[PDB]
């Protein structure tokens, strides 16, 4: 209701029509770097000028019905012109209020709990003073996961934590791969956040290397303590220890009702036709398949149309 | 780009593609676009006709996985030459007429010919250049997209719609993939009607002629130039320039000797005086001695407690004056700060901070009535006796005796500690021990230093100013100078300096000065060295009770005023002077790193807990004396504070000529048989860098006391 009402007055104005008319989605990132270039004044100073006032930081309206206004002490919590609220309220909190279960904690947060696994149970050896050389090579900060290229680890992510914007492939194709059956199971009732969520997982999934001058092992494990083993003369040594198929017939058709949406292509139908909206905009007709059209030998078979 | 039509392809269509391009005579590294138009034409011409078999009873089906028709003739991946001939062969056996063109496919079921097209634009203006080109012959056409759309002649597709849906979206996968790593743009920018160009770019017109006036002399026309470019070798050119060349042109060595060196010259005039923000050496504090654990207060209190402790105030005179301004002034600014400070019992509510009233004396002390008037040129064009600026020589003055004499007070060691720092978690790892131990005996070393004392002074100073600038703008507000320390027995204790009035601060950028006054106490008889205070007017305000030994006696206090203004970025200056500390420390750590070194083994038990080891860091008439690794510590964290305190170019300049001499000289020592091309420069830069500063002057006295004894 208000972000249509919001809509509805931009295109009111001349200069905003332009841009809503003239700019495709493909380019709304460019647009979106416009925004302003100086910021930077002295933020430590602000930040210790701000902490003196009372009610420095903001809430939702809400917290008037969780947190009282006043301590056992008599010190106001917050107070009304979002409204205002000040660390003693956080502080309260963290004192008392309601508790949840963190039972998904860590599956979301593996990657960084794996690490304090490998710091405990590791054992020191001495450390030598002498002169080295180090040469550089290409090291992998993050080894990502076998069997996974970087092509499907954002289509993965993309099905997992927004199923409702994937477009024409992963649409198209007919298969599943596994990692995406249990990650959609595991995280079934997980209230985090989207956002976080998947870029917890691009960290977990994606490979990615850089140029490091490393005199020691070359293993993603050795990088990450790369700041303890090394020095300018010296040298300590430490061992870690340890979906279905369809096909876009062309754009929208006045004769086949309205659009839906893709979680609603379920109930469906044995071949009947109707109009999804797919990716970020695009509709499009489609319909459900009746053949194979798989990538075996049929497409090496031309070659005896060739060379008689 | 290339890896995006390997990896997108089969081989099979990639290797058709190649000897197309050979044939037609194009290149895959200078052009793209075309290579990918050829793959997708061919890939679409193969899809278009395939799991097509007509019967012998003439019906058409579909089948996969028995000799039967195969209902088309692939023509696309044959040269042209027998792509005639077998069109030629289909005609006459068929009674067909030769078209024009190469027709793409042909089927048997309807004997007639059928050309593809795939078009990045939309499909309408496509199908009229085919309709123009073609015509007066029987010759279906279709035309596909990119974006699910399509388009035959008549209306009549030819063709179930699974087969043109696998088409269509074959189609818009390949351009969603495409566009998603960033090259849809200039293969959508590529089409020029029926071919591919790559890209375009001419000069045409006012950068021709700002083009042919950027060449050298004997030029008129780029295109001249670019063929000259284009048509050099190297015959002998860099030779015969360099034979028809004086002798003039050198660059002779001169051996750097032991007898080579020369002291620098220093300037004469005047001497140097103080010009500090506030007085180091000479100050003394009035203590609340301990407040109560719990006590955390606003400091304009802290400061009248501290003042009641005291008895001993007299009738203030003056003992020695500022010979620039009106010294009753001064005496008027201190009798009304007592007063004002004395009348606070005269208010129903206490106050939080005290504004002192906008009287004449004080008037006059933040020059607020001192204001030139800003005007137009126009009007003021005919006046009289009208100069540029205050471009002025600087003068020149000489070097005394009294900034060794405060270095040498700063290394010394005190009663208080000044400093205490927050802890870290446990150590496991022995390099860990190694800097633990370093770092302990640092900071047990230096934490007792009087550089301590003014690193905290400065700290607390600027921030208690840069917070009333920024809170009150309009007012005379009255700022007490307080620094704090802890006993030796354990016990808290607050100190108290002195006052310093602010007069308006309307600061909108950082370089807006905003003045003041201050106002010291002090032991010290100005009368000894007066050239010292040039700046200061000295009061007379009071008598001191000694309790030092047996007996009582008293001693006279002092006052010292003065009027300045600093800054809004010398305060942020002022609040960061723990990097010096964090810099000495630095430095210690090099100089243990790099003989850790050479003696492949850990050098950090023998700098300090050894005591037999010696550094020679002073002088006197008999020599060069020596000390322990303490006194050098205190000596650089000192050396750190006072360059902080004392910022100016010529200490820049300084620093890196006399490096350049200092390397020069080590490597005469070292037995390398150095030499030079110009020592007179150096030198000449060294003194034109020495004009004022006393500081910079005795940082030459003491380079110059280095060099006759490092030769000798």
């Amino acid at each position: 209701m208000e972000r249509i009402k919001e809509l509805r007055n931009l295109m009111s104005q001349s200069r905003t029509r332009e841009i809503l008319t003239k700019t495709t989605v493909d380019h709304m990132a460019i647009i979106k770097k416009y925004t302003s270039g100086r910021q930077e004044k002295n933020p430590s100073l602000r930040m210790k000028w701000m902490m003196a006032m009372k009610y420095p930081i903001t809430a939702d309206k809400r917290i008037t019905e969780m947190v009282p206004e006043r301590n056992e002490q008599g010190q106001t919590l917050w107070s009304k012109m979002r409204v205002m609220v000040s660390p003693l309220a956080v502080t309260w909190w963290n004192r008392n209020g309601p508790m949840t279960s963190t039972v998904h904690y860590p599956k979301v947060y593996k990657t960084y709990f794996e690490k304090v696994e490998r710091l405990k149970h590791g054992t020191f050896g001495p450390v030598h003073f002498r002169n080295q050389v180090k040469i550089r090579r290409r090291v992998d900060i993050n080894p990502g996961h076998a069997d996974l290229s970087a092509k499907e680890a954002q289509d993965v992510i993309m099905e997992v934590v927004f199923p409702n914007e994937v477009g024409a492939r992963i649409l198209t194709s007919e298969s599943q791969l596994t990692i995406t059956k249990e990650k959609k199971e595991e995280l079934q009732d997980c209230k985090i956040s989207p956002l976080m969520v998947a870029y917890m997982l691009e960290r977990e999934l994606v490979r990615k290397t850089r140029f490091l001058p490393v005199a020691g092992g070359t293993s993603s494990v050795y990088i990450e303590v790369l700041h303890l083993t090394q020095g300018t003369c010296w040298e300590q040594m430490y061992t870690p220890g340890g979906r279905r198929g369809f096909l876009i017939l062309g754009k929208e058709d006045r004769r086949y009702g309205p659009a839906l949406s893709i979680n609603e292509l379920s109930n469906l139908a044995k071949g009947e036709k109707a109009n999804v909206l797919i990716g970020q905009g695009d509709v499009v007709l489609v319909m459900k398949r009746k053949r194979d059209s798989s990538i075996l030998t049929d497409s090496q078979t031309a070659t005896k149309r060739i060379r008689m | 780009m290339e890896d995006f039509v390997r990896q997108c392809f089969n081989p099979m269509i990639v290797e058709l593609a190649e000897k197309a391009m050979k044939e037609y005579g194009e290149d895959l590294k200078i052009e793209t676009n075309k290579f990918a138009a050829i793959c997708t034409h061919l890939e679409v011409c193969f899809m278009y006709s395939d799991f097509h078999f007509i019967n012998e009873q003439g019906e058409s089906i579909v089948v996969e996985l028995a000799l039967l028709k195969h209902r088309f003739e692939i023509i696309e991946g044959r040269d042209r030459t027998m792509a005639w001939t077998v069109v030629n062969s289909i005609c006459n056996t068929t009674g067909a007429e030769k078209p024009k063109f190469l027709p793409d496919l042909y089927d048997y079921k309807e004997n007639r010919f059928i050309e593809i097209g795939v078009t990045r634009r939309e499909v309408h203006i496509y199908y009229l250049e085919k309709a123009n080109k073609i015509k007066s012959e029987n010759t279906h056409i279709h035309i596909f997209s990119f974006t699910g759309e399509e388009m035959a002649t008549k209306a009549d597709y030819t063709l179930d719609e699974e087969s043109r849906a696998r088409i269509k979206t074959r189609l818009f996968t390949i351009r969603q993939e495409m566009a998603n790593r960033g090259l849809w743009d200039s293969f959508r920018q590529s089409e020029r009607g029926e071919e591919t160009i790559e890209e375009r770019f001419e000069i045409t017109g006012t950068m021709r002629r700002l083009a042919d006036q950027s060449l050298p002399p004997n030029f008129s026309c780029l295109e001249n130039f670019r063929a000259y470019v284009d048509g050099f070798e190297p015959n002998g050119y860099i030779e015969g320039k360099l034979s028809q060349m004086s002798k003039e042109v050198n660059a002779k060595i001169e051996p750097f000797l032991k007898t080579t060196p020369r002291p620098i010259r220093l300037p004469d005039g005047p001497p140097c005086f103080q010009r500090s923000k506030f007085l180091l050496m000479d100050a003394l504090k009035l203590s609340i001695e301990d407040p109560s654990h719990e006590g955390e207060g606003i400091p304009l209190y802290d400061a009248i407690k501290c003042m009641r402790t005291f008895f001993g105030w007299k009738e203030p005179y003056i003992v020695k004056p500022h010979e620039k301004g009106i010294n009753p002034n001064y005496l008027l600014s201190w009798k009304q700060v007592l007063a004002e400070l004395q009348d606070i019992e005269n208010e129903e509510k206490i106050p939080r901070t005290k504004n002192m009233k906008k009287t004449s004396q004080l008037k006059w002390a933040l020059g607020e009535n001192m204001a030139p008037e800003k005007v137009d040129f126009d009007n003021c064009r005919d006046v009289s006796d009208l100069k540029q600026y205050d471009s002025d020589e600087p003068e020149l003055r000489s070097l005394s005796s009294w900034i060794q004499n405060e270095f040498n007070k700063a290394c010394e060691l005190t009663d208080s500690t000044w400093i205490e720092l927050d802890e870290i978690g446990e150590d496991v790892a022995p390099i860990e021990y190694i800097a633990s131990m370093r770092r302990n005996y640092f900071t047990a070393e230096v934490s007792h230093c009087r550089a301590t004392e003014y690193i905290m002074k400065g700290v607390y100073i600027n921030t208690a100013l840069l917070n009333a600038s920024c809170a009150a703008m309009d007012d005379f507000q009255l700022i007490p100078m307080i620094s704090k320390c802890r006993t030796k027995e354990g016990r808290r204790k607050t100190n108290l300096y002195g006052f310093i009035i602010k007069g308006r601060s309307h600061l909108r950028n950082d370089t807006d000065v905003v003045n003041f006054v201050s106002m010291e106490f002090s032991l010290t008889d100005p009368r000894l060295e007066p050239h010292k205070w040039e700046k200061y007017c000295v009061l007379e305000i009071g008598d001191m009770l000694l309790r030092s030994a047996i007996g009582q006696m008293s001693r006279p206090m002092f006052l010292y005023v003065r009027t300045n203004g600093t800054s809004k970025i010398k305060m942020k200056w002022g609040m960061e002077m723990r990097r010096c500390l964090l810099q000495s420390l630095q430095q210690i750590e090099s100089m243990i790193e790099a003989e850790s070194s050479v003696k492949e083994k850990d050098m950090t038990k023998e700098f300090f807990e050894n005591k037999s080891e010696t550094w020679p860091i002073g002088e006197s008439p008999k020599g060069v004396e020596d000390g322990s690794i303490g006194k050098v510590c205190r000596t650089l964290l000192a050396k750190s504070v006072f360059n902080s305190l004392y910022a100016s170019p010529q200490l820049e300049g300084f620093s890196a000529e006399s490096r350049k001499l200092l390397l020069v000289v080590q490597a005469l020592r070292d037995n390398l048989e150095p030499g030079t091309f110009d020592l007179e420069g150096l030198y000449e830069a060294i003194e034109e860098c020495l004009i004022n500063d006393p500081w910079v002057l005795l940082n030459a006295s003491w380079f110059n006391s280095f060099l006759t004894h490092a030769l000798r």
